[PDB]
């Protein structure tokens, strides 16, 4: 069953996930002790970002290089072995990888995949929940899973906030941070909350989960790609899942 | 964050502090080394003790970099670009330590700036130092 | 025909704002790419609002909305209307809405300059009236060419021009101009180069000031060293006594002072006990002399008042003679 | 964690001079101004919108007075800190679900306020001792999330 958390909801921010409400969130740790996020999308597959998979590594690395160096946790502290990794054939515009597990994970109250959406929910103003294992205000990996509520931001406002102009040949890097996000038609942006909380180092790979009250179902509308959107820049940038749905179904079928 | 009011206030405080900046940087470093001894292992070739000429010099360098950043506060990624490259690639400084140093710098300012540490100016300086740390940790890998 | 209307929006009056053009009943804007003073002169002419004063991108008036009607205009400033300037065609542009041009004309601006809280009518804090309200200028980049332009505009003597605020309080309210950089030939301070109007980081502790003098009143003396050639360096400017701050005070500056009194060279910045010489509140700051100047007043960009030093102050000299 | 006698003497000798009715409100207010997400837990406190309003809010002052009272109680029981703080940990964790990072965060704000109030007397060794104390208190207070 997709998108039916047992306890539905009512990062340097707040909102500790105390009762457990995001059973699709996974915490991957690299060989050199960095924690990032990943999102269980069915009983055997998870979504993450290419950059997450390329940590600890040279800008030249393959799938068989990366696969044995990863460690992956679901639920609270249950280690799960990874079978393989499939990078998206593109990375200049999409920043996505799929992880395949050796065996099917048992589904329960604490571990359950999020459902993939059939509608485009990324309308301006919609408030989504981002859960993450990332760094807090002290830039230390958080001890407990947390989440924030963020609204989807205007794409053009975001483009202007990061790049000089929206016109391609007029663009110049204006990123308040060192690393530049990937911006194109496959991505959307999202502003922080109103008590000034946002995502930061290590949150990438997490799902922008939207709770559809009409069906009471949670949908992965985005996958956080640019996780440097700490309280210095304004918007995090996410890859639209609707724009990779076909590729996901295909990769799963094969 | 980093609103116009925050930028005005941080610039006011930095500019009044003026050339004492290096002394406060060195005091903040010493406070950090004594209070959070795990941070000492990034400086094995220094002699780490109160009054060290080497710590004084390094704190003066850090202060000068911060004054450069305040002087170029709207184009900070380029201004601090070289130091961010150095800190991520050569020194591999764990990002937590920038939060630790920034806190110790704030404590030093509080301890020496009685009037000039109102809640608004405290908040603006905290946000400024958090921004410097964010830029200097954005190239971690 | 008569189906073309233009207006300025959000600039607080009818003679200042972002350029909006109505065509076929829809309002739209113009990008600031290649936008210049000749275009602004045309616009200010269309509203009978007088001469152009400033042009700026979407920073002073905020971003517009809708179509960008014109881009890469080439027109000479004598055209009867902005839509009569040469253009690549309606709706052809490379600009974004961050490049929406805005203008302020003289009838919507209303500028005048005065000095306030001076020792004389030709010294004090410099205030500009804009749209009826008076405000100050921050001294970020404030130099001797700017002071010379200000002195010239007041009709004050320009032989010697100091920056800074003597007896002038800190201003309040708006800071209208920042990073003023004149060449000295401009007829008014608002025709020099400056940042965008109202966009600044300065605070009211930084206020530009001027002192305009013919040189006949500037006096320099050493007091309290037992002779006229040793002691604390006291200055009298417009009959106001003050002292030189030791920040930036070297042997070159001391040698300039020693030379002005005809005592040869400065031998020591040492301490000697003679008389009492009372303390004051007004300081002269020297940024640097070359040392070949004939007078301390010939050193560039010296600041008279406007800044407060720390405990270290009262530079003193003992010369040989 | 184990404080030596000179560090304990340093801490208690300074603490004897702290004004326990004001400093906790001062630290809580500064926490709310500098780290604004923490206002989520103080909805009943009314207007939390400007620095003057936070620092002047009498309920903020009163709650900070209670918080510092708890700090003082921990300072008097540096060896059995766990039992002293058991009920406060239950309160902050099981009912409010405040993230335990904020105990550390509040501690660092408190250190900054003490530095501002005591100036040169807040020497580097005294700061180090207070950092040890506040780290131990934060770790004790976060015990129920384990
Ligand atoms: C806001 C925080 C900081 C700033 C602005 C800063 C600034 C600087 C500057 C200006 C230099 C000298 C660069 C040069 O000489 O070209 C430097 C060097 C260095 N920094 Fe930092 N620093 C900060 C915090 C830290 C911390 C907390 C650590 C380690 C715990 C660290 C690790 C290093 C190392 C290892 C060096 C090399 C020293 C050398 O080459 O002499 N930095 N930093
Ligand atoms: C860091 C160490 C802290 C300690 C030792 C502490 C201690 C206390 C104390 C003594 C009380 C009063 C309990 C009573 O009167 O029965 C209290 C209540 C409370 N605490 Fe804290 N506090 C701390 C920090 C925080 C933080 C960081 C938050 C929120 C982020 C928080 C949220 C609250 C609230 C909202 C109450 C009042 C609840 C109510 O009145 O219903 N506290 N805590
Ligand atoms: C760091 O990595 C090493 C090597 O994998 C491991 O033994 C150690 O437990 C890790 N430490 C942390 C804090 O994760
Ligand atoms: C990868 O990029 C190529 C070139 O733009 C494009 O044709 C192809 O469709 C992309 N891959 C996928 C899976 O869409
Ligand atoms: C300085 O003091 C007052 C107030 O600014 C001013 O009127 C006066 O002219 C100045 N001093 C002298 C000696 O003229
Ligand atoms: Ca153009
Ligand atoms: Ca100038």
């Amino acid at each position: 069953v997709c998108g039916k958390p047992k306890n539905p909801a009512n990062i340097l921010g707040g909102h500790l996930d105390a009762k457990g409400s995001f059973p699709w969130q996974a915490k991957m740790v690299s060989h050199h002790n960095l924690t990032t996020g990943a999102t269980l999308i069915n009983e055997q597959w998870l979504l993450t970002t290419a950059k997450n998979l390329f940590l600890n590594h040279s800008e030249n690395a393959t799938a068989k290089d990366i696969a044995p160096t990863l460690t992956l946790y679901v639920g609270k502290k249950q280690l799960v072995e990874i079978e393989k990794v499939v990078l998206h054939p593109n990375y200049s515009q999409v920043d996505i990888g799929l992880i395949k597990l050796k065996q099917k994970v048992s589904v329960n109250e604490r571990v359950m995949p999020i459902c993939l959406p059939s509608k485009d929910y990324a309308e301006v103003g919609r408030v989504g929940y981002v859960s993450g294992w990332g760094r807090n205000a002290n830039f230390k990996f958080t001890d407990h899973l947390k989440y924030v509520m963020l609204p989807v931001a205007d794409q053009d406002q975001c483009i202007r906030h990061y790049e000089g102009s929206t016109v391609p040949e007029k663009k110049t890097p204006k990123s308040p941070v060192g690393v530049q996000p990937i911006l194109n038609e496959h991505t959307f942006c999202a502003g922080m909350s109103k008590y000034q909380e946002d995502t930061c180092y290590g949150d990438a790979g997490s799902a922008f989960a939207v709770h559809d009250l009409e069906e009471d179902t949670w949908y992965a509308t985005g996958i956080l790609s640019f996780d440097k959107s700490c309280a210095v820049a304004e918007y995090g940038v996410y890859v639209k899942v609707t724009s990779i749905q076909d590729w996901v179904q295909k990769t799963i079928a094969e | 964050v980093l609103s116009p009011a925050d930028k005005t206030n941080v610039k006011a405080a930095w500019g009044k502090v003026g050339a004492h900046a290096g002394e406060y940087g060195a005091e903040a470093l010493e406070r950090m080394f004594l209070s959070f001894p795990t941070t000492k292992t990034y400086f094995p070739h220094f002699d780490l003790s109160h009054g060290s000429a080497q710590v004084k010099g390094h704190g003066k360098k850090v202060a000068d970099a911060l004054t450069n950043a305040v002087a170029h506060v709207d184009d900070m990624p380029n201004a601090l670009s070289a130091l961010s490259d150095l800190h991520a690639h050569k020194l591999r400084v764990d990002p937590v330590n920038f939060k630790l140093l920034s806190h110790c710098l704030l404590v030093t300012l509080a301890a020496h700036l009685p009037a000039e540490f109102t809640p608004a100016v405290h908040a603006s300086l905290d946000k400024f130092l958090a921004s410097v740390s964010t830029v200097l940790t954005s190239k971690y890998r | 025909g008569s189906n073309l209307e233009m207006r300025l929006t959000r600039g607080g009056n009818m003679c200042s704002g972002r350029i909006e053009i109505k065509f076929q009943g829809r309002w739209g804007t113009v990008c600031d790419d290649n936008f210049n003073i000749d275009h602004a002169s045309v616009i200010c002419r269309q509203l009978e609002c007088g001469s152009a004063v400033s042009f700026s991108g979407s920073s002073n008036f905020g971003e517009g909305s809708g179509p960008i009607w014109f881009d890469d205009l080439i027109c000479n400033g004598n055209e009867s209307a902005l839509w009569n300037c040469k253009h690549q065609g309606w709706g052809k542009h490379n600009c974004d809405h961050a490049e929406d041009a805005g203008v302020i004309c003289s009838k919507g601006a209303d500028l005048s300059l005065r000095l306030v809280d001076g020792v004389t009518e030709c010294s004090g804090r410099l205030e500009v009236r804009f749209q009826g309200e008076w405000g100050t200028i921050c001294d970020d980049g404030w130099d001797s060419y700017d002071a010379a332009v200000a002195c010239k505009q007041l009709g004050c003597p320009t032989a010697v021009t100091a920056i800074g605020r003597v007896n002038a309080s800190k201003g309040f309210g708006h800071i209208w101009l920042d990073s003023v950089s004149c060449q000295g030939h401009e007829p008014a301070i608002w025709q020099c180069k400056h940042h965008e109007w109202g966009k600044h980081y300065c605070n009211h502790n930084e206020d530009a000031g001027v002192t305009c003098s013919d040189g006949s009143d500037l006096e320099l003396r050493l007091r309290g060293g037992g002779s006229r050639c040793a002691g604390t360096v006291e200055v009298e400017i417009q009959r106001l006594l003050g002292k030189v701050c030791d920040r930036g005070w070297g042997l070159k500056e001391a040698d300039v002072v020693c030379r002005q009194l005809g005592c040869g060279s400065a031998l020591k910045t040492s301490y000697q006990v003679y008389s009492k010489i009372q303390a004051t509140n007004t300081w002269l700051f020297l940024s640097s002399c070359n040392g070949n100047e004939t007078s301390l007043w010939d050193c560039k960009n010296w600041q008279w008042g406007g800044l407060t030093c720390d405990h270290y102050e009262e530079a003193k000299i003992t010369c040989s003679a | 964690v184990h404080l030596t006698p000179e560090e304990k003497s340093a801490v208690t000798a300074l603490w004897g001079k702290v004004n326990v009715d004001e400093v906790g409100g001062e630290a809580l207010g500064r926490l709310l101004v500098v780290y604004p997400w923490t206002q989520r837990f103080f909805e009943s406190f009314g207007d939390l919108s400007t620095p003057d309003a936070v620092m002047g809010n009498p309920k903020v002052k009163a709650h900070g007075k209670k918080v510092l009272g708890a700090f003082s109680d921990g300072l008097a029981h540096l060896d059995n800190l766990k039992g002293t703080f058991a009920t406060l940990s239950e309160l902050h964790c099981d009912k409010l679900h405040v993230d335990p990072e904020n105990f550390r965060l509040l501690g660092n704000v408190l250190v900054c306020v003490l530095a501002h109030h005591f100036g040169k007397e807040f020497t580097p060794p005294v700061q180090a001792a207070y950092q040890k104390v506040v780290a131990g208190v934060a770790n004790a207070l976060a015990h129920k999330y384990h």
